[PDB]
């Protein structure tokens, strides 16, 4: 999902 | 320790200034003119948002009637919004290493309370703030607005015109914010007691801050914890209104990331 892809990202 | 409790609330309100470029403080020294910065573009009526086009810059590249353009506006907002309170969720402590669907979850049921918090920042009782404090919109322009469209905002406005008035200051609210993101009780939590935990933690936090912050306001506290309730109130409101729009008129585009997060949000 795009949430999990930004929560992912440092 | 309340040293600790203490050390924690300024590690969130740090992180609070590194992840929202407008904070309160601003917000206010702009809405109250006592900043040295050029005053906003005030958009006040068609004409005047005709003329701001060019004053007003957005961070997004766009290379429809007004009230569509407005609301799409602040759709692009909110999805500017979405990505900073991403960014401030990661640094409260023990988020990182929660499951990372329920990090998911939090966000996305958490999100649009800490958006409509936020925005109380930027308002007050004649307009808010928009654009990074580059423009101020007036409640009554957007009053305005051709149904549905006229009554989008005013619920929020009223919501921050009673919120405001309990002065909290932007080391208040990174506390505040933390607590709403760490609810345990959101829909589809697989692993609830390391979220209450944590969140029991952040409330001891704000519960010393507010001791310490605004002494002679004894009720805070437990005012505060209804307007969490009452920001659940809110957003479901909009959600409905998103629903009436989304059919009260031919098809608008709406941003995948918001489109993700509205499923099943009530
Ligand atoms: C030149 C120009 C100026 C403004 C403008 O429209 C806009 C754009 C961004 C805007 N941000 C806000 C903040 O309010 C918000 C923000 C986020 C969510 C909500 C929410 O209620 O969900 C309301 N408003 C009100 C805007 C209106 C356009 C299109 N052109």
């Amino acid at each position: 999902s795009l949430l999990k892809k930004l929560l992912l990202a440092p | 320790e309340s040293a600790d409790l203490r050390a924690l609330a300024k590690h969130l309100y740090d992180s609070y200034i590194k992840s929202f470029p407008l904070t309160k403080a601003k917000a206010r020294a702009i809405l109250t003119g006592k900043t040295t910065d050029k005053s906003p573009f005030v958009i006040y009526d068609m004409n005047s948002l005709m003329m701001g086009e060019d004053k007003i810059k957005f961070k997004h590249i766009t290379p429809k009637e007004v009230a569509i353009r407005i609301f799409q506006g602040c759709q692009f907002r909110s999805v500017e919004a979405v990505q900073e309170i991403t960014e401030y969720a990661k640094s409260i402590p023990g988020f990182v290493n929660l499951d990372l669907n329920d990090q998911v979850t939090l966000l996305k049921y958490g999100v649009h309370e800490i958006i409509y918090t936020m925005l109380a920042s930027l308002m007050n009782k004649d307009g808010v703030l928009i654009s990074e404090g580059q423009g101020f919109m007036t409640r009554e322009f957007l009053k305005s607005l051709r149904k549905p469209f006229g009554d989008f905002m005013e619920p929020k406005f009223e919501f921050a015109v009673k919120f405001n008035a309990l002065e909290l200051d932007d080391s208040d609210l990174a506390i505040f914010i933390a607590v709403i993101i760490l609810s345990g009780d959101r829909p589809g939590l697989l692993n609830v007691k390391p979220i209450e935990d944590i969140q029991d933690n952040l409330l001891q936090a704000l519960e010393l801050q507010l001791k310490l912050n605004h002494p002679e306001s004894s009720q805070l506290f437990a005012k505060l914890l209804q307007k969490m309730t009452d920001l659940r109130q809110i957003v479901t409101e909009h959600v409905q209104l998103l629903q009436v729009i989304k059919k009260t008129e031919t098809d608008m585009s709406l941003h995948p990331l918001l489109q993700e997060i509205y499923k099943d949000l009530y």
